[PDB]
Parts: structure tokens; sequence; C-alpha cells
């Protein structure tokens, strides 16, 4: 096996050497540790056939860190191959030289990189630009000593738009890891030159050309207006990433644009069709598009204000897209499309996904809380869902009703009677506690509040700490409001939570309630059953400092996760 | 900013891997399978994974997942675009995308992966251009990649100059259970198979509403395309200036423009279905299909899928026109109609049994989707006006185009 | 008594299942998945004993397909292994060179042998020839 | 009617999950179509296909009436298929086995020994709380028969009925009397199992079943002497299952009596030395004998022999042998505790073993072997094990350490220091339930509060993401703010506590995102109590309470509103209800 | 013939718009 | 394969 392969590779026949190289390549792909034969394949490296040279280069690149000592026998071969007349051979040699993670090999590769930096072949120029960035990433000090920054800068101002885009991408990658010292920023002339080659760059070069402008900050409206005018044609690109990059560039440039002029309105109008088109992309990019819309929605919510029909989740939409659709609808939810949002949420509550049902219930509750004009509709939908006889739906409706009552309980007395008998046997801690709190705070429209709390007091000492605290609070509120029918109930609750209750917080609360009852029951009405102030709803909008930074990071990992770039990288 | 582009399989084995930066260890792919399994079993599975400080963002292919590991804050959109380009290149080179070609085309697959992207930054993605430098059966790279025109190889000569267009319509209707349509959008698709000699600069001209308004003829039938996405060959500046669609068509079949505008007209096919499902006794499907399209157009291969019960057995179909068959694999009744003339009305009366024992868990109500496809019918009314084929040598082109109307996301919500 | 017996393959597929405790179908599936994950995520020097849910889960696979059991914490641990070995030997004698292929196709025969050997989680026949003779007589009845 | 082999091959030919599901649905459609027509010829094939689909993970609810119909059929293959379906897809919670009682009763009196045996096996496997009630009379009739092949089935059915219906054991006492003389090994094993189950169920039959102890001893002696036999002899051990059952019965009998222990003492002594433990069966028999000796009032020599056997087995390199030895040592913890201390080194070494079960057994043995003199020495070992334990064993180690400190803590200061160290090192491993126990322990101790308060303040400023440690620190602050800071009414010399760091820490915890709504409540309660406990920082927590009264949480909002009302309207009565809570065990 | 509508020849430009 | 092998090889 190994001996036969070595003998075949150490032969003078090309037909056997090619077969041995193919077998070695297949073994590595099949998951075979062929790094022990790296020195044997080194001899059969300088071959005229290009088919075997690529395999040898790939094996050396994949077997370079494993055997760095044995890789010292390839510098001469790389130097010889870096001057071949064929551009493909030179490009392959340049790519292989930068792909080898050898500390003692990149030092001697500076001369070939410098020679290929000014290569006339555009493919050779791109290969040299890629190798320069690879060497800088491997060794920034070596790249700085070699003076490749000056050569890289001159690449953008030369011909070959693909090579120019590659050089710009390499410079951006080098500056990305750089400490911001000696930045590669350029004046308006460089931006204009890059824009002139933007229309001639390829699909991949467009991203590189538009990423450079993401770091530059315009200082005048005329420059910003020109940048917006030049980036406007990018919104009609077939590439999904190109459209997203153009949208991010336009959003970044809009920070310096003036809303008084008509340029801002034209940019806003020309961006909605791009978002609509991006929303119909592949399912893999659907999550990215939703994240981008959410990030830009909190900054410029006046662009996609009328885009609500396209936010409806499809039947075949993925879970990651279906979940984002509810968030997008909630963010764009308003009184104009309140009925449409309610209808969509009602249809989403008849599915079979428990997570999807919970997300739909949460979105409906958020829409009801945010817009007070649809509070009655949200309450009716929650009542219908509770009457639907669904355990998860019942818990979600109970949670939504509990949340709504604390926010809008002035006219919530018409639903207490319906919720008085709504299958209270559910053991969900998030639903039982909410029901207990609603009964305690709304113990006026229910004539059997004391009777209902009797069933929940059977296991109050072993139900839960939050559940026990809620039950104690409800009992105290009922005693303060109606102490005739709950005189013994309050004493029983105090005895159970103060004598047989070992919870520290629960025991302290019970002791405080007992002291308040025994000190001044009249004062308990103004102390315990007092009018609480308006509850501050948790705003879902991001901080303005993070939103401004997230605007520049569009289409990256920091945008999908909605986290800062330094809080997720390692 | 992908660190290592690798191709997985259905059993978790990496069919092929190609590191581009080397900043991510090759052993992190082993944890991708357990992470994906955990995400799927908890409902948190996403196309982009996260193995500690390394994110595994990839899409799901026919048989393998093209997961591309990354460590820095790389562009997720860029990674997705690179994966899509790689999938398209594989489809162009290999007619099948499965494990049968991964283990048999490694010699050319490795070369294509190396040439496609270097250091995580893709440089060449054109299948036609890439086929002239990397073949499985090597000369200098073509000047098309180095030149600005990277989508039309120079020197192409043909006996005749015939370009075939395909105006494919996508009728997508989102009809709620109440009977109203919520999402009713039609997305155009102008796919042309250009086969000419040289590098002609096609000048596409249609009856666009914006163009008609600019020229002053905004009174006839004009297509109001809300969103127009031109191809790479189409010049964005020319379209932005005066709605001039001028571009060099490629050699082969490609998508030139993809219009997408909302539709406010009645649906071409109206389905009135009823569900008289008895409580564990039987079920009735009074489904009636009404064709609202023009009578001159025939919806060939009309297939209105009616979702029947999953556990239904011994079903009977009482229809009028078209064969009705129930497929237990899909758990739905396929109302297949060969020829559906416009204005026709097909009535069906389904009748299937149900087991006495109730189901343990709910199965949901999948929407009913129709598969109507009426050729020679443009719902949007957009008609091609001219196609300026200009060549330096000078030749008489013979452009051609056909209009096809089909159904896209034309689903009907059930009760 | 054995709470449940699950014969699962190395890949995770289960070729046999016999639970003596009335549990819900979803709960039974979850328990089987957890047992497969625990067994599949254990080394070869784990002592072949796992205390999962206060149950002496004994795993002893003599081939690619593994075996599992659920014995309460009231009897010896080697008894479960001895019973599993005796059942494997009886199945091999009844079938003749029993392999994984015959288990999937002959699942009914394996279930009948298990029913005739262990009923309710307890042992029914201590000998290995009497059970085989009874199984052969039952099969020959038609 | 597709064959079972064809269906298995078709299922195996599917690679993708979707394709396999589609094939399963296609097969189930044909199966349901055949069943809806009342097919009786190929019903066995359809039943087998449905069972295979159900075992592979597909629904089989529709194939419930077919199994019941096939159960009451006459064909042997159809009856077997119906019995298998009832055993597999039928259970107590199915609700369709009620009609199967009539079929079982009809098949219980069948002349064939296979149909009746299959029905009895199905009844034993899927016994319900109501099926046994209407089937108890028929079970006892078959238990009094002389059928060797049916005696074991009747015994198993009676055992299953007794397990399902403990009140039905009274009808089996007169049927199992004089049944220990069965020549067949299976019948004797079934009788022994039934007697053991009856003894373990209720103690009323222990006196009646204790008279047969000499008979069981004689049977065990005869089985041991007859070491050669074609049947039941595996690895040189004759009737290993019968020997195990006899040992279990001997251990369960006479555990609190001297006559029963003395009668079986000779048998235990003979089996403890005349048994070959080379194979696994011998090791299991020795372990069972040792457990029976430890669980019964045997002689000192028997205990010494059991201890020696356990010590010898503990040194065995086999993982199963080590686990058995650890289990035996844990079981014999209270009994022969002095002799169990000789394996302290082995128990400590077992914690470092690479076996999860072995490590757990060693940890349990160490926890159960902690006494009032080795607690201080074992505390360092427990802390070292917790520091370098598995992620799933850190919480268990912390809980065991806390229990050991609370049970046999050498001193309050040492126990308090150990608890603080466990809380600081456990992090997210200490259970939230141990927080009330720690609070009760702190409240009970009224002699060491300044040092504990200082330690809690030091450990709470550095980190606040530990919910149990944070709650413990908040409770300690709320209970001993008057001792944490002394003479801090006004500005004084720079000390560790300045009367403002505690308030800032409480505010940060309340507003910190690393709160589960439980530590926030404790912090709010501590802040409210600090109004009377601390007088230097007055009129400052009231503003925070008023601002915190609009919190999103309903309980937190109500607590904040109550605190604000108490601060703004009951300032003089605030101290009237801030007394220290009572301390109880 | 061809399914989906017979192919039709296209013009060169808007002759009515000069 | 690994499935055609005997469970005990006796």
């Amino acid at each position: 096996e190994i001996f036969e392969l070595k003998a075949e590779l150490n032969s003078d026949k090309k037909e056997k050497k090619k077969e041995a190289v193919k077998k070695v390549i297949a073994s590595m792909t099949v998951g075979k540790d062929v790094s022990a034969l790296f020195p044997d394949v080194v001899n059969c490296m300088q071959t005229d056939n290009l088919e075997l040279k690529k395999l040898v280069y790939l094996y050396l690149m994949n077997y370079a860190k494993s055997q760095p000592d044995m890789a010292i026998m390839a510098v001469n071969t790389f130097v010889k191959d870096c001057e071949d007349p064929n551009p493909l051979i030179r490009a392959l040699a340049v790519r292989t030289m930068g792909c080898i993670r050898v500390d003692k090999i990149t030092e001697y590769l500076c001369e070939p990189l410098r020679k290929c930096l000014k290569d006339e072949d555009p493919y050779v120029r791109k290969t040299a630009a890629v190798c320069v960035a690879k060497l800088h990433d491997i060794n920034a000090q070596l790249v700085e000593d070699q003076g490749f920054l000056d050569t890289l800068k001159d690449l953008i101002s030369d011909s070959n738009p693909m090579v120019v885009a590659n050089a710009v991408a390499a410079l951006s990658e080098i500056a990305e890891s750089h400490p911001s010292s000696n930045l590669l920023d350029l004046n308006p002339q460089s931006i204009n030159k890059l824009l002139t080659a933007l229309n001639e760059c390829t699909e991949w070069g467009q991203i590189f050309i538009l990423d450079c402008l993401a770091n530059y900050m315009p200082k005048d409206d005329r420059e910003a207006q020109s940048i917006c005018e030049r980036v406007t044609p990018r919104l009609s690109h077939a590439n999904s990433a190109v459209v997203l990059s153009a949208v991010k560039v336009l959003m970044k440039f809009m920070e310096m644009l003036s809303k008084d002029l008509d340029y801002y309105g034209t940019l806003l109008k020309k961006l909605a069709p791009p978002l609509v088109t991006l929303l119909s992309a592949e399912p893999e990019l659907q999550y990215v598009a939703l994240r981008n819309i959410n990030l830009i929605v909190q900054k410029r919510p006046e662009i996609l204000k009328h885009e609500m029909k396209v936010f409806f989740v499809k039947y075949n939409d993925p879970i990651y897209v279906k979940l984002e659709k509810l968030d997008i609808m909630i963010r764009l939810a308003s009184q104009a499309n309140i009925a449409q949002v309610l209808a969509e949420l009602r249809e989403y509550a008849t599915e079979v996904d428990v997570d999807f049902v919970r997300k739909a219930v949460r979105a409906i509750g958020r829409c009801a809380i945010k817009v007070e004009q649809s509070a009655e509709r949200c309450v009716s939908t929650l009542l219908d869902l509770i009457q639907t006889k669904v355990n998860y739906v019942v818990q979600e409706a109970i949670v939504v009703i509990k949340d709504i009552f604390r926010k809008y309980p002035n006219k919530y007395e018409s639903v207490i009677a319906t919720l008085c008998e709504n299958l209270d046997s559910l053991d969900e801690p998030e639903a039982r506690a909410a029901m207990i709190w609603i009964v305690g705070e709304y113990a006026e429209r229910i004539d059997n509040a004391d009777e209902l709390l009797e069933s929940f007091l059977e296991g109050f000492h072993d139900k839960s700490t939050q559940v026990q605290l809620q039950l104690l609070t409800a009992i105290v509120k009922l005693f303060l409001k109606k102490p005739t029918e709950t005189q013994e109930l309050v004493q029983q609750v105090l005895s159970l939570a103060t004598q047989d209750s070992d919870n520290p917080d629960l025991r302290d609360r019970g002791y405080i309630y007992w002291r308040l009852l025994s000190t001044d029951p009249v004062a308990a009405k103004e102390v315990v059953l007092a009018e609480k102030p308006l509850i501050s709803e948790e705003t879902d909008l991001i901080e303005p400092t993070l939103l401004d930074e997230l605007i520049c990071y569009i289409g990256t990992l920091a945008s999908v996760y909605h986290k800062p770039p330094s809080a997720f990288v390692e | 900013s992908a660190s290592a582009v690798y191709v997985l399989d259905l059993k978790g084995k990496v069919l092929i891997c190609r590191n581009y930066r080397g900043d991510v260890d090759m052993s992190e792919v082993e944890h991708f399978m357990p992470i994906l399994m955990e995400k799927e079993e908890e409902g948190m599975l996403s196309p982009i994974l996260a193995h500690g400080g390394v994110r595994f963002m990839w899409i799901k292919h026919n048989n393998l997942y093209l997961v591309a590991t990354s460590k820095k804050n790389a562009c997720v959109s860029l990674v997705f675009s690179f994966l899509y380009k790689v999938v398209q290149v594989f489809s162009e080179y290999f007619k099948e995308l499965e494990e049968e070609s991964i283990r048999d085309n490694f010699v050319i697959i490795y070369e294509l992966l190396d040439e496609l992207m270097d250091f995580g930054y893709p440089q060449t993605t054109d299948s036609k251009i890439l086929q002239e430098y990397i073949t499985q059966e090597a000369p200098r790279p073509p000047a098309t990649v180095t030149n600005a025109v990277s989508w039309r190889s120079e020197g192409i000569k043909y006996r005749k100059n015939e370009v075939f267009l395909d105006v494919i319509e996508a009728v997508n209707l989102l009809v709620s259970a109440n009977g109203n349509v919520l999402r009713s959008e039609i997305v155009g698709s102008i796919k042309m198979r250009v086969f000419l000699s040289g590098m002609p600069e096609l000048r596409l001209g249609l009856n666009d509403k914006v163009l008609f308004d600019n020229t002053g003829r905004g009174k006839s039938k004009s297509v109001e395309l809300e969103d127009v996405k031109f191809h790479q060959c189409v010049r964005l500046s020319r379209f932005e200036n005066d709605r001039t669609i001028s571009f060099i068509p490629p050699d082969g079949e490609f998508e030139l423009m993809s219009y997408r505008l909302n539709t406010h007209v009645k649906p071409l096919i109206w389905i009135e279905s009823v569900i008289e499902k008895h409580s564990h006794s039987r079920i009735e499907y009074m489904v009636k299909a009404k064709s609202q399209f023009k009578r001159r157009s025939t919806a060939n291969n009309v297939e209105i899928h009616i979702p029947v019960p999953n556990d239904a057995d011994s079903p009977k179909f009482k229809t009028t026109v078209g064969s009705v068959k129930w497929v237990p694999e899909n758990s739905e009744i396929v109302w297949s109609v060969k020829s559906f003339p416009g204005g026709k009305e097909y009535l069906m009366r389904a009748h299937f049994g149900l087991p006495s024992v109730e189901a343990e868990d709910k199965e949901g109500k999948p929407p009913i989707s129709v598969k109507f496809e009426i050729p020679y019918f443009t719902t949007s009314g957009i008609q091609v006006r001219y196609l300026k084929i200009i060549e330096k040598s000078g030749y008489q082109a013979l452009p051609w185009v056909r209009y096809i109307t089909q159904n896209g996301d034309y689903q009907l919500r059930t009760q | 008594m054995i709470h449940f017996i699950l014969l699962f393959s190395r890949q995770g597929k289960l070729r046999l299942q016999k639970w003596y405790i009335t549990l819900p179908d979803k709960e039974r599936k979850k328990i089987t998945r957890e047992i497969v994950q625990i067994i599949l995520s254990r080394g070869h020097r784990t002592s072949s004993f796992v205390d999962w849910k206060e149950l002496k889960l004994v795993y002893k696979r003599y081939a690619s397909l593994y075996f599992c059991c659920a014995i309460e914490n009231q009897d010896n641990e080697l008894l479960t292994l001895e019973i599993v070995h005796r059942y494997v030997e009886l199945l091999d004698k009844y079938f003749g060179n029993v392999c994984e292929l015959d288990i999937i196709f002959n699942f009914e025969k394996a279930y009948f042998i298990l029913d005739e050997f262990i009923i309710g989680g307890e042992i029914q026949e201590t000998s290995k020839k009497i059970a085989v003779k009874a199984i052969e007589d039952s099969d020959m009845l038609q | 009617p597709i064959r079972l082999r064809e269906l298995i091959r078709t299922i195996r030919t599917a690679r993708t999950q979707a394709e396999e599901r589609e094939m399963i649905q296609k097969e189930c459609a044909a199966i349901r179509s055949s069943f809806r027509e009342e097919d009786n010829t190929y019903r066995c094939r359809n039943v087998a296909k449905l069972l295979y689909m159900h075992m592979l993970g597909y629904p089989a609810h529709f194939g419930q009436l077919e199994c019941l119909k096939l159960i009451a059929s006459q064909k042997f293959t159809d009856k077997r298929i119906g019995y298998l379906g009832a055993m597999l897809l039928l259970d107590e919670r199915q609700d369709v086995h009620l009609l199967m009682t009539n079929c079982i009763k009809n098949d219980l009196n069948h002349s064939t020994q296979f149909v009746q045996g299959l029905a009895l096996c199905t009844l034993g496997c899927m016994g319900s709380s109501e099926m046994c009630r209407d089937l108890a009379g028929e079970v006892e009739k078959l238990l009094k028969t002389s059928n060797s092949y049916l005696r074991k089935k009747a015994a198993l059915c009676a055992v299953h009925v007794i397990r399902k219906v403990p009140e039905l054991m009274e009808m089996f006492l007169p049927a199992t009397k004089n049944l220990l003389n069965e020549k067949n090994h299976g019948v004797l094993h079934t009788s022994v199992v039934l007697l053991t189950e009856m003894c373990e169920r209720s103690p009323d039959m222990l006196a009646h079943f204790r008279k047969l102890v000499p008979q069981l001893v004689r049977i065990l002696k005869n089985l041991i002497m007859s070491g050669y036999s074609p049947e039941h002899d595996v690895s040189g051990i004759s009737d290993p299952f019968l020997q195990v059952r006899i040992l279990r019965l001997l251990r369960i009998l006479g555990r609190n009596d001297d006559d029963s222990s003395e009668a079986m003492n000779d048998i235990l002594a003979q089996v403890a030395t005349n048994t070959e433990t080379s194979k696994n069966v011998g090791n299991a028999i020795l372990y069972e004998t040792v457990l029976t000796i430890m669980d019964i009032k045997s002689e000192s020599g028997l205990r010494v022999l059991a201890i020696n056997i356990l010590g010898r087995f503990l040194l065995n390199n086999d993982k199963n042998i080590r686990y058995v030895a650890l289990t035996s040592l844990l079981k014999t913890v209270q009994t022969d505790h002095n002799a169990v201390q000789r394996h302290r080194s082995t128990i400590v070494d077992c914690l470092k073993d690479l076996d999860v079960s072995i490590k757990r057994r060693a940890m349990e043995l160490s926890f159960a072997l902690v006494n009032g003199n080795n607690i201080r020495g074992m505390m360092k070992e427990l802390l070292y094990f917790l520091d370098s334990c598995e992620p799933e064993f850190k919480a268990d180690c912390a809980s065991g350490i806390f229990l050991a400190a609370e049970k046999y803590a050498p001193s309050k200061r040492w126990h308090i220091d150990t608890i603080m160290r466990v809380l600081t090192t456990a992090g997210s491993y200490v259970r939230d339930d141990a927080v009330p126990n720690l609070i009760q322990l702190i409240t009970n101790s009224v002699e060491m509060h300044a040092y504990t308060v200082q330690r809690l303040y030091k450990a709470i400023l550095g980190d606040y993401s530990q919910q149990p440690l944070v709650q413990v620190a908040a409770w300690c602050i709320g209970e001993y703010g008057d001792l944490l800071v002394s003479g801090q009414c006004e500005e004084e010399e720079p000390i560790q506590v300045t009367e403002d760091e505690v308030l800032d820490i409480l505010e940060s915890v309340l507003i910190s995102n690393m709160s589960t709504s439980v530590t926030r409540g404790y912090a709010l309660t501590a802040i409210m109590k600090l109004s009377t406990r601390f007088t230097c920082t007055v009129n400052r927590i009231k503003k925070v309470v008023s601002i915190y009264g609009s919190s999103i949480d309903v309980e937190l909002q109500q607590r904040a509103v109550e605190y604000n009302a108490l601060f703004k309207k009951y300032d003089h009565m605030r101290s009237a209800l801030l007394e220290r809570m009572p301390v109880m065990e | 013939d061809r399914k989906g509508g017979s192919y039709s020849q296209a013009a060169g430009s808007d002759s009515a718009q000069s | 394969k690994g499935e055609n092998t005997s469970l005990l090889h006796p």
C-alpha cells in the first residue's frame, strides 16, 4: 500500500506518477493521513504536466503545517515556477506560496511576491494581490518590511478592474486587522476612480468596490449626493449581496445627506423596491434579509411603512424565516394594518409548531400593547384562542391577558368573567401565576375570587416561589378589598407562608404582610392596594450608538445577530 | 470571509474540503453534525451555525450541505453568494448534484475550488468562462476574465444568429381561508438563450410604464414593474439614465431581467372547496375550480392540489373534468387536468373514510396550491417592443421570444 | 424485573423494543432516544452499567447492534448481563448463526422468543433448551 | 398483500428521511385500504407491516380495531399477530384494551396450550388496573393446575396482577401454598419470585412465608450440590437465575429475625466460599450472597467473609466488578460502617477513574462514608473533586458537600467557610433549592454574622452572575446590614464597607440583565429592610424604589409600589414591620 | 411546436419613437 | 457491512 505508492511515485514513468498522485489526493479526501509521504512526493513535484503540478501544490498546502521541516525543499521549486511564461502556472505558484503556513517559507517568498506584484497579466496581478494579503495576515511585520502597502495602493489606480477590486479587497483586509494607524483612506478622487470601475467590475468585484466606501465618511452634501447617485444603479443588480451592499452604502451615506433636499426622498423611494426584491430571495438568504430589514427598520422606519403584505409568512417558509416574519410584522405593525396583522396572527395560531404558536402569541401581545387602538381586537383574539381549547394556546392567551391587564386594565373588567372559568387546571408556571395576579388585582368583577383561590392554596407551600408569592399577593389584595369573605383565608395564607414556608423572600413577604395586617388594616388599602404608576414597556429599539455602528456593518455576522462586531469575534 | 469551504454529506462525512485562509482547524467540521442535530431537535436549527468562536454558515444542497466555516466577522451575504455560485458552477459542470459526482470528479473539483476563490475572496464565478481554463477531459486563462466583459467570450461564431427568449410568468396568490387574497404578486422572468456570432450588444426594449411616460405615450397598455433586477451584462447606468436596457448577451441560456410587480386583478383560477368532514365517520370535498382567465388561453397541465386527511383511506372522487388521484406519499388529492380552457368550471366531490380511533396529534391544514400553466398568456400585459442586436461585423439577427404563464406561490388557505 | 429492553444498532437504529412499563408513545420515544444517545456516547470501559433515571441501565452489545435493559435498583447487576447472554444464546440456537440481517427480517420471531422467555420483565424459563423446544412446538402448530 | 420481508427491504432501500417517510406512508395507505375492506386472508401481513412501521417511528393509531378483531379470530397466525399488536401498540392508557378483556377471557379457557399461553403473556405484559380486576378469578384457576409449561405463566400473571393490584394478593395466598416442591427449574423460579413479591408487598405473609425458609434452604443446598446439569448450567453455574432468586429470597427473609437468619446462615456460609466467581455468573452470585448477608442478621463470620469478598472484588480491574463492589459498599454503609472505612483509599481512587458509573459510585460511597471525625479530612478531598469534576457532577458534588456540612459539620465557622467556598466555586452548579436551606442555616446561627457578612460582601462585589450566590449574599445583607457596617451613620475612616457600596451593588443587581426575577426580588427586599437596619444612607433607596415601581414584572412592580407607598406614607411605621424573622429548624 | 406558447419573433427597436 | 457477523460467533 504505502510502500507500493512510494515506489510508484519514485519511478521515471509519468503514467505511474500521475496515478500515484491521484491516489494520494483521493486518500486525503477519503480521510487518510498521507502526511508521512510528503517527502516522497517532493521529488515528483517539478513536472511539465499541469495536471500533476496542481495536485502536488494542493498536497503541499494541506501538508505544510503538519511537516513544516519537510516544506523547506519547495522554495526553489516555487521560485522557478514563479517565472513561467504561462500566466496560469505563475498564478498557481503565487496562490500556493501564500497558502503555505510556514514561518521559514514566507520570508523567502517576498521576492516572488514583489516580482509578481507588477506583473502585466491581470490574473498574475490578482494572484500577487491575494498573496500579499495572505502574507500580511500570516506576518504583518514581513509585509510591512517588504513595502507591499505602496504596491497595493497603486493597484487601485491602475487598469484591470478585476485586479483593482482584488487589490482593494486585500487592502481592506490588511487595514481590518491593522490598528487604524496609517490608514489606506483616499480623497474624493480615489472614490470617483473606484466608482468609475464599479460599473465594469464583476459580480464579486462589486462587493469589494462597495465595501471601501463603507469606511469613508462624506463631509459635504454634494459629495454625498454624487455617491448616492452612483450607488443608485447598484439596486438593480441580480446578485443578492450586491443589492445588500448598495443598500448599506446608501444608508451610511444618508447620515450626511440633508432631508430638506429631494435626494433623501428619492433614496427612500428607490430603497423599498430593493427590499421587496430581496425579500423574495432564497430561504438561506431570507434570514439575512430579515435581519437587515430589522436593523434598518429601527433607523429609517419610514421607507418600509407601507410594506406589510410582503411580510406575511408563507406556508412553505422555513422556521428561521417564519420566526423573523412575525418580528418584522410586529416592528412594522400599526393601526393602518392592525386588522391585517390580527388576521395573520389568527391564522398563525392554528399551526402545529409550539415555538411558532408561542412566537405568534408574543407578536400579537406586542402589537396589542404597542397600539392601544386594537386593544379590544387583541383581547377578543386572545379570548377566542383561549376558547380554542389548546394548552399552549391557552397559556399564551393567559400570558397575553396578564400582560395587557397590567398595561391597559382600565377597561379590562369585561374579560375577567370569561377568564374566571377558563380551565384553571393548567399547571404552567407562566400561566398560573399570571391568572393569580389577574384575579388578585381584578378581584372586583369576579364574585367567586375567594373560591377560585381556594383551589390554588392546596399546594401553595410546594407550588413555586413566584407562584407562592403571587398567590400570597392575591390573597392579601382580596383581604384588603373584601375582608368579610376572606377573613379566614388571609389568616390561613399567613400561617402557611410564615410557619410552613422556608423561602427567604417568601417568608419575608409573608412576615411583612402579617405585620401590615396586624398594625393597620386600613393603611393596607393605601399601601398594598394602591394605584401603581404607568408600567414602562420594554422598548425593542436598539440604542442609537449601536444602531449607528450596526449601520456600517450590514450583511456581516454582526448584523444578523444584532450584536457588536467585537462582542462575537474571538 | 469564509475560512474553509467544505462539502458535507447526509451521514456527516465531508465529501471534499478546501481551506482558504487556514484560520479554522479542519477538525471543527466534526462538531458541525452534532450541532446541527441538536439545533434541529430543539427548533433552533439555522443555516449559520456557531461552534464556539467559529461560525459554520452553509446552505442545504440536494444531498450534501456546503458548510463554509468562518471565524472573523465575515459577510454572511457574501458567503451565501459564494455558496450559490459554487452550486451553480457544479450544476453547470455536473448534471447531477449528489455524492456520485463528488467522489468521481475530485480531480476537476479541487481545481475548480482552488480557482474559484483565493484567501476567501472569490474572483471567477462564470461557468462558461471557467470552462475554458478548467476541464475534466491547461492553456492560458482567457482574456474575458481579465477584460471588463467577463460574461461573453469573444470569438464565438455560429452558422446562424438566433436568440430565443422566454417570458415566463409566475402567478403567486396568497388566498386566506376567509376567501380573500392577501399576497397576490406576479414576478416576471425574461430568460433568453442567446446564440449569435461575435459579441453583440443587445438593446432590450419593452413597453415599460416608465419608458412610455418618459417618451410621452403613457396611455396604452404598459407593464408597471415595481422592481426590475437586470443581469450582470445589463448596464445599470444605462437603465438608471433613461431606462435604456443595453447589455451584451452571454453565450447560452441566462436570466437577463427579473421583473416583480404586484397584481390587483382577479386570480386566473378560482377554487371553491368545502370540507364536510364527519367526526371520525367520513369526509366530503366539494371542490369547484373556476377559470377566470381569458377563454382564448388554455391552462395546460392544471394540477390543483387538495390536501386530504393524512389517515384517510378508501377514498372516492366524483369529478367532472380531469383525472383525480390521491397520493398517500403527499397526503393530498391531486386534481390533475390536462387541458383547462379559459372560463371552464370543474366540479369535484371527494369522499373518503376515516378510522374510528382519533389521531394522537394534530396534523395541520396545509394550503391548497394549484399548478396551472397557461402558455401564450401574459397576465401582466408586458410585451417586448424591440431588441437592438448590433454587431461590429454586421449581421441580420433572428431574435425570438415566447410568453409562458404559470402559477408560482398560488396557494389557497384552508378552513 | 426489567423495565424495558431495547435492541439498538451501532448507527442508532433500533431493531427490537419491549417495554414492561405503560408509558406514553412520545415519552417512550424520548426515553429510547436518550438511551441511544447515552449508549452511543459512552466508551468501551464504562463498566456496561449506567444509572439513568434511577434505573440500572446495563448495555452489553456482542456485535454491531447493541443491547439495553432497565433493571430496578433492587437486584444484582450481573443478573441482567447473564439474562441478556442467555437470551442471545437462545436466539442464536433457535435461528442458527444469528446476525443483524436476520434480526430485522425476523423481528416477529425475536419478539415471540422474548415473550416466551421473559414475561412482565421477569424470567419465565431458567433453562435454555426447554424454552427453545416450546418455541419450536409453538411455531410448528401453524 | 406485501410480505414482511419485502416491506423490510423496501424500507432499507430508502436513504433519505423524506424518502423513507414517503415509502412508509405509501405502505400505510395500502394497509389502511386493506383494513377498511375487512380483509381476513392477508391480515397477518398487514398487521406485520403496521407493526414494523410503528416500530420505525410511524403512527399506528388506525390499526387498533384490526388487532382486536384478529385477537378474537381462530387462526393461529392471526391470533399471534393480534397478541403481538396488543402487546406492542396496546397499553393501559390506550383506552382500547377494555374490549380485549372479553377476548382474553375467551382465550383463557382455550384447550390449546399456545393460545392460552399467548393470552396470559399478553395480559402480564399489558396488565391494566381494571383488566386484572375482571381477570383475577381466571388467573388463580390456572395457577392451581399441574401444567409445568403453564405454571410459570400463571405465576407471572399472578405477580403482574399483584403488582398492578396490591389488594388482590389475598386471593393468591391459598393458591401458592405447598408449591416449593416443583421439580422443574422454571416452576420453582416462578414460585420463588411470586413468594418474594408477596413478601415485599405486605408483611402479613412474611410470617406465613417464613415457615418455608428451611425448604428454600434445602432447595438451595440441593441446587448447589447438583453442579452438573445439561439445562440451566451456564459457565459451570447450575441454575444461576434460580440461585439469584434463592439468594434474594434469603436476603429478604429474616432480615429482622434471628431464627430465619440462623437457618440460612449455613447456606450463606457454604455459598460464600463454595462458589466459583471466575465467570460473571459467579461474581453476580457472590454479590447477591454478600448483599443478603449484609441485609440479614447473620453471624460475625459471615459479615467478615462478605467484607473480605467485597474487598477482593473492589480490586478487580473489570468495570462491572468495580461497579458491583461500589454498589455493595454503598448498600452496606450503615451496616458494618466501621469495616467500610478500610476501603477509604479505594473509594478516593475510584473518584479519579475514567468511568462515569464508577466515578459516581465512588462519590456516593465517599459521601455516605463521611463521619464526625473524617469530615474535616474528607472536606479537602470533596472540594478537590468538585473543582476538577465533570460538568454534570459539579452540582451533585456541591449538593453532597452541602449536605455533609449541614449534617455532620465539625463547627459553624468551618461549615460556614465550606458553604461559602462551595458557593464561590460552584457558580452555576449550585441548585436554587439549596438557597433556602443556606438561608435557614444562616438564620439559625446567631454567633457568626460579622465574618459571614464580610465574606458575603467580599464575594458579592467581584461577581454577580451567580444566582444562588447572589441570592445568598442579598439575604445575608438584608439580615445583617447592622453588623456588616458598624458606626457608618456619617463619614468615617476608610473601611471595607462605607454604607454606599452595598446600595450600589443592590441597584446594579436589580438593574443588571443577569437576573432571573428571583435575585431581583431578594435585592429589593434587602433594600427595603435596609431602611430601618441602616440609617446612614437614608432617603436614597426610596428614589430607587419609586423608579423601580414601574418595572415590567407584575410581582416586581407590585413590590416596588408597596415599598414606595411604605416609604412615602408609612415612614414612621416602616420600622414597625421590619423585625427579624423567626429562626426555625 | 412547443409547450408553453409558440416562440414569436421580436422587433429591433421602437420604430414609432424614432 | 458489520451486520452479517454473528452476535456471539458460536
